[PDB]
């Protein structure tokens, strides 16, 4: 884990700077959106597990069935949007300047 | 917090389980259980300013059960030496790492 | 000295120093990715004041 | 008042609806004999029938009912339309405008009766039907461009809104035969109307109007024999299958916010008064103030219903 | 929408900042976030039109990011303390991550894009609901955490949205932008005395729900997205142009009205903190913000913009009513000031 | 701030310890200015939605000058108290460490040498 | 062997370099499905079962699953763009090697990496004697010692359907 | 990599000039970075090519403003011997505001420039003598 959870760490910000820089697609956001969730579950999860805290385990679960809805919204959205435009390419998205 | 709507109603559906000194299921007791205790018992009473200076002795051992990083150290110290000394033919692992096997 | 040079330097200036501002930081394209990668380098120069003010 | 509370409980135009809750607007030239037709068809199928919407259709149906001053009204003249096209001061375009806000007003509150009671609608014109006159005039010298743009914005913001016509009953005479209709009669100015206008509003009619609406609701044109017997066109309007039209998804909870809107005419030309200054349209800050000034003295104006003693309204120190 | 989804959304999206409000576990206060997110995103594309699609799609990436780095924090917190919350010896990194992310979720300084947008792209009512119950919850957040937070970023924020704020407002003229500008510099003033003193924190935000929950129901009163809509004021209600006028000059500072209290009492406790730098700028391109307030007060009432007629239909018909926490609203808010003693 | 203190009442609005503290005057200027606050309140109401501005909803008139007021005495009871609890505190505390907060002396202005800046 | 965790904790690394890095949609999802294996067995590898299984049901076929569905009828078909989806591999196999030396670089400040110290500290302590020490007891805990944390989450999706099916109309 | 930075102020004002001018160059162009920065990432480029131009062009306008500030501010002090003076860095302000404005090709702007960037190094001067704290930990 000393080294382990910087791997992770590092995961979520090659996700970060993903979900931050947009290219085209919305959907590889989104997609990019959901490593993060994966990396922050499974940092919850290794850490809960070699501290023994078994009071905490709640939580990776609570982590994942949140971004599992989130991301139900987010896909609603998506599919909203390449309704309206044909496509989920981001350019669209440029009404409200 | 904000608004203690727990505290006034006395229930207490977000507290009981926020440190890994709290209730364990099974009363399986968590690591560092030897140290939490000992450092939230000294702060409290003492806000945190003042939990923050003298009861240091608790967190700076309670930050060393956990991350448990001065014993990586000292480990990883005492093998660099173990290499280079064994470079030198000094070292030969004793048969104790290969000898009976206790019960 | 009146009219012209007090009024454009202090009352005309002012409004003009304005109005310019105004123009560059409004002019957006509206575009996600511009508007996100400035969250980008903002996440890193928050980074940076506290890694150097450590 | 009607609101979701209302309509949570019970309330639900859908179980108010029946065989004759339609809304059947007949639509014609200059003169098609129309009025009559609407009259009957209202009347045998049990149906509320709302006269033309003129330039006064807003203030019966809002205060005393009485017709007000012109100027109060929008300062808009049918009469001087006619005698007086391509104006300076364009009393046809703001004729035309007032006209579209008067049906706009008429179509809102034929909708929110035909929700509320349940009972049909028959309204004549409507503002499905007045984009022929700006045609016909746009056609002619009487509008240019722009003034065109400006109606077609209105009617783009305020119309998708609003539920189609169920069906649209339509009266085909001539445009020859109009104009010898008008000259019949004695209005001395509807008879100085330009033949061409009749027949620019006539295709307008039949180019656009009917086909346009036919695909989205049942059209049903008859000619002037057809029409001076309505029965006959009551027939047909029985045996309407009003199978398609966007009407077929209003379900209840879909009802309620239209009903919701009718009922509230500030809204429903909410967008017939946005802030496009073409210069016919603009009342002007310091003749509006005035005019203002004047509108909202007249007796039970000054306050709002219910509360404006010169009419006679009582216990206002408790409303 | 069928009522009961109304009913489930509306306790979702107000159960949203309650949670977060009432619990300490972290976590908890973090779905709290997540309900709000997930909560405003359907009533954001209620009437469905394309340009809403647009301000979903944006509201719900920028408000997700930021969603998922308050989780990193207490993640990360979680494994250099055991708890499930920031303590005295909280790594600075850890929170200063919170911060930016808080501040791009209430949508502060560097983080201002994504507000003024979808506050174009909403109706009006929503708009309130974006602007001032969604507030809420992301300073609960803060306000806890008050003393550990860094005060070198909160006053660069503070300084960045007040000038962005500021600025922006200044070319915008469509009304709902013009409220979002304000709403970021408004912001910007509370977060920069949180360091210092939190409970004028509470009262910098109060008064700007006093504020702007008038305002915006003064706005859809006649549903007026522009400024010469919101001139032609005088004729469709000529009544509502008296509050309208001192509510704006109440939301920016000038003396008489409620307004200058939270800004006079925010530069008392920064002096007395000593930050008469930073007090300073602030105050001084605070007065930037009254001009595009005064100037859609020349607009609305100094001056009458010219009406169509079509308006004086409009009069005719019964103006529907302003409900009665306009009043209530405005005349706490124009005119508390004898009281602000009290207040503070 | 003074959230922490001991004894807090975590959501109680004025704990039984403002009992001590006098009652606001019903007619504090300040309650008084409340009851104005909301007669205006009642009025601007009126003239929003048109009705003759002070003949009308005199009963509405009466709740807002009386809803106001009421609000009044029982905040103004409360926000008394946490003034009040500021000074318990911070005199307390100017005790309690009394070498921090020492009395200092002050010499007579005849010992003081001020410089005089003349004016000329 | 020793090594096993961060072998996987490599690659799972990599994984995400390669979502970033925003290959074609669907491409992006096996790269995410990938690192859900890859990330179910690191922490099927500190000791908890239900915790990483359950990785695999909810999230590997249970949630990318709707992704790839999604992926399948609205973010059109990553037309005329293919050509990147190799340059893309490069930089990623780029990236890789890059890294790779860059954590060698790290290792170098001894000032965590514990070259010797791996498989040292995969996991700490453990109940040798214990019975019920397994994860999912804790899992558990959300329908009697903790239930907030499923009255919350159920909220969540109950008003999730009510939620998606409104945005979705 | 800081401690840097620092050193402009502890060595006396007008003294060491080259360590001043350097240290004023440099943060003058990493404010250029970022300022380009942010005016790529927004109001972005047509070609790579033509950000990376702009970005140089934010870079050395900035690190001209720096420099001759430094430089200004340096040399007024050692001539006029006033070791302490803010209008010592008022003289480079005044240059920073002249040189950007040359950069901007605008006599108007250096105009503008010459008080109003004088004017705010002035105050960073008399903010250095009189110890005037900024962004301040709260003491309450
Ligand atoms: C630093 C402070 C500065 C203050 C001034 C600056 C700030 C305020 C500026 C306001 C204007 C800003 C610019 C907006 C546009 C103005 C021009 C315009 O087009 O206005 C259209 C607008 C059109 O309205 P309308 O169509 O006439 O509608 C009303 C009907 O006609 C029906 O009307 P009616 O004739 O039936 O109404 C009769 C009613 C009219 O009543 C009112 O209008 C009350 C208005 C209160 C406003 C308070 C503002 C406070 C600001 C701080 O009579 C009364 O109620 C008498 C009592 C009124 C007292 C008001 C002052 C009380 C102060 C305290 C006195 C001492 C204490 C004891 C009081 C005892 C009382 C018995 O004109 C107005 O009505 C303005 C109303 C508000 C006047 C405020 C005057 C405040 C003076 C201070
Ligand atoms: C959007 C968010 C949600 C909405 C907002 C929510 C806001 C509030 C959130 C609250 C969060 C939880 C707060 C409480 C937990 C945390 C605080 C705490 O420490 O309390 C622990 C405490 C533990 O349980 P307990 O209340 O002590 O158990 C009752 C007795 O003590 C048990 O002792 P016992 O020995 O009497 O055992 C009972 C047994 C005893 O049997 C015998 O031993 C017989 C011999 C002795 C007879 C005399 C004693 C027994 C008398 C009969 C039983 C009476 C007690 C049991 C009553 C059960 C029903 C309450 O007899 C029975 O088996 C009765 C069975 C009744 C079955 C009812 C099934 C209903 C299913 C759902 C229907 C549709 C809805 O409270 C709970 O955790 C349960 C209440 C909370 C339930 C979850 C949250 C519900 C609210 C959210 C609903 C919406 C969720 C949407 C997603
Ligand atoms: C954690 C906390 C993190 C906090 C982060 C805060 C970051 C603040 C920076 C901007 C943030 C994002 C943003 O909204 O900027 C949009 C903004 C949009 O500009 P654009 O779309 O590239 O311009 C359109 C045309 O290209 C415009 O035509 P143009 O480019 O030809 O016009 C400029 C022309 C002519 O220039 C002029 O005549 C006016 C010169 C004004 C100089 C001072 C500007 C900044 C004033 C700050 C106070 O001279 C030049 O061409 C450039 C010569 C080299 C100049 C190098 C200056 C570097 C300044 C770095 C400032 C960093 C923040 C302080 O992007 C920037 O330029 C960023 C720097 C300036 C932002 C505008 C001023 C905002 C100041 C707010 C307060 C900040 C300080 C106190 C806090
Ligand atoms: C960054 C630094 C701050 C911002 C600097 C650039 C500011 C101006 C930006 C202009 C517009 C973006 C193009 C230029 C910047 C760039 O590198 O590309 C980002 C890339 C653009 O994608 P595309 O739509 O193809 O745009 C091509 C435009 N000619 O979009 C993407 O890359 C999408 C994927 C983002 C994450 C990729 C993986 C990041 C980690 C890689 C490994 C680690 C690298 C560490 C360095
Ligand atoms: C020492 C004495 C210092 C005196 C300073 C005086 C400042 C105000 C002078 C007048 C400014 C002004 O009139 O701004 C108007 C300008 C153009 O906008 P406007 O006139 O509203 O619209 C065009 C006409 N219909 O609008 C603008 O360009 C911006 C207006 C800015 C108003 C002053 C802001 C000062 C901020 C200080 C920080
Ligand atoms: C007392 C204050 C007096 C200030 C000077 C008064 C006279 C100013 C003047 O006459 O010029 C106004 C200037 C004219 O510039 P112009 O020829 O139009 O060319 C613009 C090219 N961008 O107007 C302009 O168009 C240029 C405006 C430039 C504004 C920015 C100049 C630098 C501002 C630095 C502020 C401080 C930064 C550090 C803090
Ligand atoms: N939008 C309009 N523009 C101009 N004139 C109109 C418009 N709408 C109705 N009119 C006029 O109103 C008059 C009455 O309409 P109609 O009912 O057809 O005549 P009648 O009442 O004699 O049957 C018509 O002569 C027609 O020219």
């Amino acid at each position: 884990m000393p080294s382990t959870f910087f791997n992770l760490t590092m995961a979520f910000s090659l996700s970060l700077l993903g979900t931050l820089m947009f290219r085209s697609h919305l959907m590889s956001t989104l997609l990019c959106l959901e490593g993060m969730v994966l990396s922050l579950f499974i940092m919850t999860s290794v850490t809960s597990l070699n501290s023994n805290s078994m009071s905490s385990m709640p939580i990776p679960i609570t982590i994942l069935v949140f971004a599992a809805c989130e991301a139900a919204v987010g896909l609603a959205l998506l599919v909203k949007v390449s309704n309206t435009y044909g496509t989920d390419y981001v350019q669209n998205l440029n009404l409200l300047q | 917090p904000f608004l203690d709507i727990q505290k006034k109603l006395g229930i207490s559906l977000d507290r009981h389980f926020m440190f890994l000194s709290a209730e364990q299921p099974y009363k399986n007791a968590a690591r560092c259980h030897a140290f939490e205790k000992e450092w939230i018992e000294c702060a409290h009473g003492i806000g945190g300013t003042r939990a923050k200076k003298e009861c240091k002795i608790e967190f700076d051992d309670f930050e060393e059960c956990l991350l448990r990083y001065k014993t990586m150290r000292r480990m990883h110290d005492i093998k660099k030496q173990r290499e280079k000394l064994m470079k030198e033919g000094k070292y030969t692992p004793p048969p104790h790492h290969s000898g009976r096997e206790e019960p | 000295l009146d009219l012209i040079w007090l009024e454009k330097t202090i009352p005309k200036s002012t409004s003009t120093l304005h109005t310019n501002m105004t123009t560059l930081t409004t002019n957006q394209k509206g575009l996600i990715k511009l508007y996100f990668m400035s969250f980008l380098i903002n996440i890193i120069l928050i980074i940076i004041l506290y890694s150097i003010n450590l | 008042r009607y609101g979701l509370l209302a309509a949570i409980l019970g309330d639900k135009t859908t179980k108010k609806l029946h065989e004759y809750s339609r809304v059947i607007t007949v639509d014609g030239n200059i003169c098609s004999g129309k009025n009559k037709l609407a009259k009957e068809i209202a009347q045998q199928l049990g149906m509320k029938h709302y006269p033309e919407a003129g330039i006064q259709y807003s203030s019966t149906t809002t205060g005393d009912g009485r017709p007000l001053d012109i100027e109060f009204s929008g300062s808009c003249s049918l009469e001087k339309f006619y005698d007086d096209p391509k104006s300076n001061d364009g009393n046809s375009y703001r004729l035309q405008s007032w006209l579209y806000a008067s049906r706009l007003l008429q179509y809102a509150d034929a909708l929110e009766h035909l929700l509320s009671t349940g009972q049909g609608v028959v309204l004549e014109r409507s503002i499905y039907s007045d984009f022929v006159f700006l045609e016909a005039m746009y056609n002619q010298g009487y509008i240019r461009k722009q003034c065109v743009d400006h109606y077609n914005e209105i009617k783009r913001l305020t119309l998708p809104e609003y539920l189609p016509p169920h069906a649209v009953i339509y009266i085909d005479v001539p445009v020859p035969e109009v104009q010898s209709r008008i000259q019949k009669k004695g209005d001395p100015h509807e008879m100085k109307v330009t033949s061409a206008y009749l027949q620019d509003i006539e295709n307008a009619y039949k180019k656009t109007f009917l086909p346009k609406m036919s695909e989205m609701c049942e059209v049903l044109v008859y000619d002037s024999w057809e029409a001076e017997d309505p029965t006959k066109v009551v027939e047909d309007i029985e045996y309407l299958k009003y199978n398609k039209g966007p009407w077929l998804k209003q379900d209840d909870w879909t009802f309620h916010y239209l009903r919701m809107l009718v009922q509230d005419k500030t809204e429903v030309l909410n967008y017939t008064t946005i802030p496009v200054y073409l210069p016919e349209i603009t009342i002007g800050a310091h003749q509006g103030s005035r005019i203002y000034n004047s509108f909202r003295e007249l007796p039970g104006r000054k306050y709002a219903p219910g509360y404006n003693a010169e009419v006679g309204d009582k216990w206002i120190w408790l409303k | 929408m069928n009522p009961i989804t109304l009913a489930i959304i509306y306790f979702t999206i107000f159960l949203g900042p309650v949670i977060t409000m009432s619990s300490t576990n972290l976590m908890l206060m973090w779905v709290g976030l997540e309900f709000s997110l997930l909560a405003i995103i359907p009533m954001l594309i209620n009437k469905k039109n394309p340009r809403s699609t647009e301000a979903a799609t944006k509201y719900f990436v920028t408000q997700a990011t930021a969603s998922m780095i308050i989780l990193l924090a207490i993640v990360l917190n979680y494994k250099q303390l055991g708890t499930w919350m920031f303590q005295q010896q909280t790594n600075g990194l850890i929170l200063n991550m919170t911060l930016m992310a808080l501040s791009m979720k209430l949508g502060l300084a560097p983080f201002h894009f994504w507000l003024p947008e979808v506050t174009q792209g909403i109706p009006l009512h929503m708009g309130l609901i974006l602007l001032t119950w969604q507030k809420i919850a992301p300073l609960s957040i803060l306000i806890q955490i008050y003393p550990l937070l860094n005060s070198t970023i909160i006053l660069m924020l503070a300084i960045t949205s007040i000038f962005m704020g500021a600025w922006g407002g200044l070319n915008q003229t469509q009304m709902r932008k013009i409220m979002a500008y304000s709403s970021i510099a408004h912001m910007g003033w509370m977060l920069a005395i949180l360091p210092y003193n939190p409970s004028l924190t509470l009262l910098n935000l109060m008064i700007y729900i006093i504020l702007t929950a008038p305002m915006f129901m003064a706005l859809m009163l006649n549903n007026s997205m522009t400024i010469n809509s919101i001139s032609l004021l005088w004729n469709k209600t000529p009544a509502m142009l008296t509050m309208i006028s001192l509510m704006l000059l109440s939301l920016g500072g000038l003396p008489p009205l409620t307004g200058f209290l939270p800004k006079w009492i925010i530069i008392t406790e920064l002096m007395k903190n000593n930050c008469l730098i930073m007090a300073t700028l602030m105050a001084m391109m605070a007065l930037l913000n009254l001009f595009f307030y005064t100037r859609l007060i020349y607009s609305t009432s100094l001056t009458m913009f010219p009406t169509n007629n079509n308006s004086k239909m409009m009069t005719h018909q019964t103006k529907t009513k302003p409900n009665l926490m306009f009043s209530t609203l405005a005349i706490m808010s124009t005119m508390t000031l004898p009281l602000a003693p009290q207040l503070i | 701030m003074m959230n922490g203190r001991p004894g807090h009442e975590p959501l109680k609005f004025l704990p039984d310890e403002a009992r001590s503290l006098p009652p606001p005057k019903l007619n504090d200027p300040r309650l008084v200015y409340m009851g104005l606050l909301g007669y205006c309140t009642g009025l601007m109401d009126n003239m929003l939605r048109m009705r003759p501005v002070m003949r009308a909803g005199l009963h509405r008139q009466l709740l807002f000058v009386t809803s106001f007021v009421f609000a009044g005495y029982f905040y103004l009871k409360r926000q008394n108290y946490l003034y009040a609890v500021k000074d318990h505190d911070m005199f307390g505390y100017i005790k309690l460490h009394p070498e921090d907060f020492p009395e200092k002396e002050k010499k007579t202005y005849a010992e003081i040498l001020e410089p005089f800046h003349p004016v000329r | 062997m020793n090594n096993y965790i961060f072998v996987l904790s490599s690659l799972f690394l990599v994984g995400c370099l390669g979502l970033a890095l925003k290959p074609s949609p669907i491409y992006g999802g096996l790269g995410l499905i990938v690192s859900g294996f890859v990330g179910c067995l690191m922490v099927l590898g500190f000791g908890g079962s239900f915790l990483g299984l359950m990785v695999f049901l909810i999230y590997l076929g249970g949630m990318l699953v709707v992704f790839g569905y999604t992926t399948a009828m609205a973010t059109e078909e990553y037309p005329e763009t293919w050509g990147s989806n190799w340059l893309i591999l490069g930089f990623l196999v780029l990236g890789v090697i890059m890294e790779v030396f860059l954590i060698c670089v790290l290792n170098y400040y001894d000032e965590v990496i514990n070259l010797d110290g791996l498989g040292d500290w995969l996991m700490y302590e453990v109940d040798d004697v214990g019975v019920m020490l397994e994860g999912g007891i804790g899992v558990a805990a959300m329908y009697s010692c903790a239930t907030w944390m499923m009255v919350v989450a159920g909220w969540s999706l109950f008003a999730g359907i009510f939620i998606i099916i409104e945005i979705t109309r | 990599v800081k401690r840097f930075f620092e050193s402009y102020h502890e060595v006396p004002d007008g003294t060491q000039c080259h360590r001043k001018t350097y240290i004023t160059t440099a943060l003058g162009g990493i404010c250029g970075i970022i300022g380009s920065a942010y005016s790529v990432s927004l109001n972005p480029a047509d070609s790579t090519l033509e950000a990376v131009a702009r970005v140089g062009r934010y870079t050395f306008t900035a690190a001209a403003i720096g420099a001759m500030f430094g430089l200004t501010t340096c040399v007024s002090a050692q001539v006029r011997e006033k070791p302490d003076d803010p209008l010592n860095y008022f003289i480079g302000g005044c240059a920073g505001g002249l040189t950007l404005g040359a950069r901007t090709h605008s006599y108007g702007t250096a105009a503008m420039g010459c008080v109003y960037m004088g004017t705010a190094a002035a105050l960073f001067k008399i903010g250095k003598l009189e110890g005037w704290e900024l962004f301040p930990t709260p003491k309450v």
